[PDB]
RNA sequence: GUCCCUACUGAUGAACUCGUCGCAAUGGUAAUUCAGCUUAGUACGAGAGGAACCGCUGAUUCAGAUAAUUGGUUUUUGCGGUUGUCCGACCGGGCAGUGCCGCGAAGCUACCAUCUGCUGGAUAAUGGCUGAACGCCUCUAAGUCAGAAUCCAUGCCAG
């Protein structure tokens, strides 16, 4: 957090942020969101897997 | 989307401003009013509101 | 999704089948039919009504007490995803299933003598 | 509220039409023709070629 | 009621007609227009549902879906039909050879009784180098028509039913020069046609069909109540409708033996439900799987057909994640997807006893 | 600004104009009476209705003093008549209840008895703060 | 530091969000103004879950939990626990607790060293919560309001509490955490602070509602923001808070 | 203190050999309002306050269907309990115009349940282009551009 510097919206070399991200993508009702590209797992392939629920 | 035989030009001799010449005079006028009627400005205040693309000058190119 | 179990006979409670009631202290009653939600407003005890599995857990119709049943449990503490972990898990089912088949096989022909 | 037959309604729809709709219809179509030409292909007189006759009404009797 | 489904009458064909064809244009490749299927049923699921914007968004949410047994069709014929300024008129048809007991069953009223001699002179014009005639009416076809059309009939002798007369139908073939369709649908003669390449999953189509009749009914339910215009007493049902936007949400192949299986259940069973369809039976075939409710009653034929024009929805757009089918008994409350989940439930009875 | 909520998906309603429910916060009003929904499509014969999650207008017909002087807004918490939620769980509650609320949607008690009704915490944040059990 | 957000267009940004020392949890819905608020905030020091509990927005008044465990209430799905569970760190333990009153974050308050509960809790659960967050666990009412996790937040630095709350019970309060309190409101006038407000040790999100002068409280009683200081209150700023709150 | 013809609404139908597949003259014609998200706390504003176009998601009413689920309905008189009387008693049953009660499939229903509701052209008020009448000027006289939930059609029902 000390090492962190403060996110301004005019600083050429800014951070990307969600915002911007979903509005190249599309818009606030177009996005879809990827809710495993934050899963950390143990192996990296593992992402996007269908995990069985009902046998 | 302009008639054919009028061409369209973003000239760099002044800002904001755009040249639109041909050979057929209505085809050229009534490209301009195309232009300037869709961007027209709807339920706010004329007055206060200045802002559009207008015909500025009206001439021949030679 | 998950399968449920119906409060009152214990059938399997897949999702769309049976009303769930839900009581003023807290806590949800989920039914698997009209049956089941009816005798529980009749106010009938499925501990003594003879086709449920309370009555036959109760009378000792059914085997309790055996690995094969301690093998599944409600899990309120996750575990992180792992394919082989869920491959692993999934022949483990079917191996626990038919062994409980043999196993209550064997019960009911104890049982019948 | 707008109606389904305005004009600003169908100009929108037919935008959406246009780019997204078209793509995506247009590899589907592309794809399944694919597999209708896969299933597919799994003298004149005397020949057919030319096209002769086979085998109340317009005009007065005279 | 509604002053545009007037004049309130009984369908005047049991089979239901497209009355519309999407527009034709070259540039698109060679494609068929329509199918057709018999409503099998209907069932529950389970979809995980990404419409962004909607509260249902990265959830779950049980729908409801009605299953259409489709056997692969038959291609018998090919029509050409020209403009005119009174209207398209067929021009001309040219059949197959070698044409089935079920479409020639559709030709004939009593089967049973009848010399069974349709299109026998037609084979000869085949066989006996009357071919030349053939191959004029195919370039006639090519070089007057405008759109062309293909004769399809359906497989009643394998849907389960005590039919035997099958249904036939013209599926209009577009995307191409009228030379290429006419190709097309010659090389198409004589062979099974799949729903699966007909349609594929994803795509909303639009469905016709013949809803159910309910007899003489009076005003109270015919219109909806507390000259033309007035409510009157009459027949109410048996109607024919084109029910627009239906999503097809899964086309399972029948001998994939685990139709009923996603990526998450992985239980390999099938589509039709514990006990079998009520009053249908059992699916064995192509199924289509489609949201929502359909117009006509179980085991009615079913025309399905693409959708007219290019559609304006993300709806439309949306892929189609199924999380479970369900199998259980229409039957009653039932409670199990298969017999070995119901025989693992309940355990080992006397009967099992008396026969092991 | 009309307390009409956004969003909201269908569900049975089960509460219609002139009827009595239960109050579920500490305000000291025992018994709303509701007397007018808010978002109703007005067409003939038509009682209008409401379900959880609906601002509604009531009397209190037994409760505090104070409270049983005005009408005022509620918004409906419990169901006693069945409905679906998407996830195709079809429930009820044990009773009807609703809880006093102003225009904003702001509560006049400090605490809610009983449990809350899922939608109504969805759509009103201030009685899903204010919620202790939420089904 | 603190800032100001909205979830959609509402000012209670504890309903939507559980802001905590080694992870952020947001509530997932149409756009990503919320998320991104709370990463530019943090720029991925900690993770942030979009995460839904039992199919709601109301994750942060459905949650509770500090830097070393979450609490989730048995209605969450294995669907959402697994979410969880995959997208935050092994040294965060989480659980599904069966408690009847299933608002856990409107009946528990924890910092990373104590936790305050609605009295009415089971004493299973007490054992659980005090195992999984690791802290001491005590019951008390503040103000008379039985929902500690509506009406008041809690740091390491320090705790806002409900505006009418007395003296004495106050200074209880204090010695029996370890932290400075004041009370004190949220978006202008509002009584529910932990609805309407997150507070971690280093970041504080409220509403786009809260006043200049309650902002400037936020930030001196959590120590937000350069020198701040719970004690600058009674000092610099009494002209302030007499003549805007009087 | 004075059951008939016809209109309308549906259903059959002789002759054109029976049948299958079609065309479409003409007639009918359908969708409607609101809200929420983003735009955006933006433009605008001293302040207080505070939009809109595109894009997205729901809801009201209306219309047409449908029954997987969920309620309701029971002559399934299907099963069980129970009252009075009777068949000598048990068992098994009759009678009480379906004795009473509970559950109850199937069928039927229900904005008490679920699904679906679609696109081109020409216009009015009006805003323009070129340009006479009238050596200025002028949207009009000749010619022409846009434009309303309007008009005519497609989609849709009948044939
Ligand atoms: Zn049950």
């Amino acid at each position: 957090v000390k090492n962190l510097k403060k996110y301004d919206k005019n600083d050429p070399n800014r951070r990307v942020l969600a915002r911007d991200i979903e509005e190249a993508n599309g818009g606030a009702g177009v996005f879809n969101v990827d809710l495993r590209k934050d899963w950390i797992l143990e192996n990296p392939e593992w992402k996007y897997d269908k995990i069985p629920e009902i046998f | 989307v302009m008639a054919p035989g009028v061409e369209v030009e973003i000239s760099k001799a002044q800002k904001d401003e755009l040249i639109l010449s041909g050979n057929s005079l209505e085809a050229v006028s009534q490209s301009a009013a195309d232009i300037q009627q869709i961007c027209k400005v709807r339920n706010k205040d004329i007055r206060k509101f200045l802002d559009g693309i207008y015909v500025s000058e009206k001439g021949n190119i030679v | 999704m998950r399968i449920e179990n119906c409060f009152f006979c214990g059938r399997p409670a897949w999702p769309s089948k049976g009303i769930t009631f839900m009581r003023n202290d807290g806590k949800a009653f989920r039914f698997c039919r009209s049956k089941c939600h009816k005798n529980f407003k009749m106010k009938r005890n499925p501990r003594k009504l003879k086709w449920t599995k309370a009555y036959r857990k109760n009378a000792g119709k059914e085997m309790v007490v055996d690995s094969t049943l301690q093998f599944a449990a409600r899990r309120n503490v996750p575990v992180r995803y792992n394919r082989e972990l869920w491959q692993k898990t999934l022949k483990a089912m079917e191996r626990i299933s038919e062994i409980r088949a043999r196993r209550e096989r064997v019960f009911y022909k104890k049982r019948m003598a | 509220a707008k109606s389904a037959r305005a004009s600003r309604i169908k100009e929108n729809h037919q935008r959406f039409k246009k780019n997204i709709a078209g793509p995506v219809e247009a590899a589907r179509l592309e794809r399944l023709s694919a597999k209708l030409m896969a299933i597919a292909q799994a003298s004149g007189v005397k020949s057919g070629k030319s096209i002769g006759r086979k085998d109340s009404s317009i005009v007065f009797p005279m | 009621g509604s002053l545009a489904f007037l004049p309130r009458k009984r369908a005047a064909r049991h089979r239901g007609r497209v009355k519309s064809f999407p527009k034709d244009d070259p540039k698109k490749p060679v494609h068929l227009t329509a199918a057709m299927g018999y409503k099998a049923g209907m069932t529950t699921i389970v979809r995980d549902l990404d419409r962004p914007g909607a509260k249902a968004h990265k959830k779950e949410v049980v729908e409801a879906v009605t299953i259409i047994d489709c056997p692969p069709m038959v291609v018998v014929g090919l029509v050409g039909y020209i403009e005119t300024p009174r209207g398209l008129r067929s021009l001309t048809t040219v059949w197959a050879e070698h044409l089935s007991d079920e479409v020639k069953r559709r030709f004939y009223k009593n089967w049973y009784k009848s010399k069974k001699k349709a299109f026998t002179k037609y084979a000869k014009k085949y066989a006996e180098n009357n071919g030349a005639s053939i191959t004029r009416e195919l370039e006639r076809i090519k070089k007057y028509c405008t759109v062309v059309r293909v004769l399809a009939h359906t497989q009643i002798r394998k849907t389960p039913l005590k039919q035997k007369k099958a249904h036939l139908m013209e599926i209009q073939i577009n995307g191409g020069s009228v030379a290429d369709k006419v190709e097309f649908g010659r090389s198409l003669f004589e062979k099974p046609v799949t729903i699966d390449t007909i349609f594929e999953k994803d795509e909303m189509i639009d469905v016709i069909a013949v809803t159910k009749g309910h007899g003489f009914v009076g005003v109270t339910a015919r219109w909806g109540t507390k000259q033309w215009t007035v409510a009157r007493a009459g027949q109410m049902g048996y109607h024919h409708r084109t029910s627009v936007n239906h999503k097809i949400y899964r086309i399972g192949k029948g001998d994939d033996e685990a139709n009923a299986s996603t990526e998450t259940d992985l239980t390999k069973k099938k589509i039709t439900p514990m006990g079998g369809f009520v009053r249908y039976g059992e699916v064995n075939n192509d199924y289509v799987m489609i949201k929502g409710s359909v117009p006509g009653v179980k085991k009615r034929i079913m025309t399905l057909r693409k959708s007219l024009f290019t559609h304006t929805s993300r709806k439309a757009l949306e892929k189609v994640e199924l999380k479970w089918i369900d199998t259980s008994s229409e039957f009653g409350h039932g409670a199990f997807q298969t017999a070995a989940e119901k025989k693992q439930f309940m355990g080992t009875l006397k009967k099992d006893l008396q026969t092991s | 600004k009309r307390g009409a909520p956004g969003g909201k998906l269908k569900m049975t309603l089960g509460l219609p104009v002139g009827a009595i429910m239960n109050c579920a916060d500490n305000s000291g009003a025992r018994n709303l009476y509701i007397i007018a929904v808010k978002g109703a499509g007005a067409r003939l014969n038509r009682l209008p209705a409401g379900g959880v999650g609906d601002m509604v207008m009531a009397t209190v017909k037994k409760g505090k003093p104070e409270l049983r002087k005005k009408v005022h807004p509620a918004v409906i918490v419990r169901q006693a008549k069945p409905w679906k939620r998407f996830d195709g769980v079809f429930l009820y509650f044990e009773d009807n209840a609703g809880v006093i609320v102003n225009p904003k949607g702001e509560m006049k008690g400090s605490a809610i008895t009983g449990p809350v009704g899922k939608e109504a915490a969805e759509l009103w944040p201030r009685i899903a703060s204010n919620a202790g059990v939420v089904m | 530091m603190a800032v100001r957000a909205q979830f959609e267009n509402s000012n209670e940004v504890g309903v939507f969000a559980t802001l905590t020392n080694s992870y952020c949890l947001v509530a997932l819905g149409a756009s990503e103004n919320f998320y991104s608020v709370f990463e530019a905030e943090l720029q991925d020091v900690i993770p942030i879950c979009r995460t839904t509990i039992a199919g709601t927005r109301i994750i942060g008044r459905l949650t509770a939990g500090n830097r070393k465990g979450l609490l989730v209430p048995t209605t969450t799905t294995d669907q959402e626990l697994q979410h969880l569970r995959n997208s935050l760190p092994d040294d965060i333990r989480i659980q599904r607790i069966e408690e009847r009153l299933s608002a856990l974050g409107n009946v528990i308050v924890c910092n990373d060293h104590t936790a305050l509960i609605h009295p009415d809790l089971e004493r299973e659960t007490e054992e659980i919560i005090a195992d999984v967050l690791g802290v001491e666990v005590f019951r008390q009412t503040i103000a008379d309001h039985v929902l500690v996790g509506s009406y008041m937040a809690l740091s390491n630095q320090g705790g806002l509490v409900h505006p009418k709350t007395s003296i004495q019970d106050q200074d209880e309060l204090s010695s029996l955490l370890g932290v400075p309190l004041v009370a004190g409101s949220v978006n202008r006038g509002s009584n529910v602070i932990g609805g309407g407000m997150v507070v971690n040790d280093w970041l504080a999100v409220t509403g786009l509602d809260t006043t200049a002068p309650e902002l400037s409280v936020i930030e001196s009683v959590f120590r937000l923001g350069e020198g701040a200081g719970p004690g600058a209150i009674n000092t610099s700023m009494k002209n302030t808070i007499v003549e805007s709150f009087y």
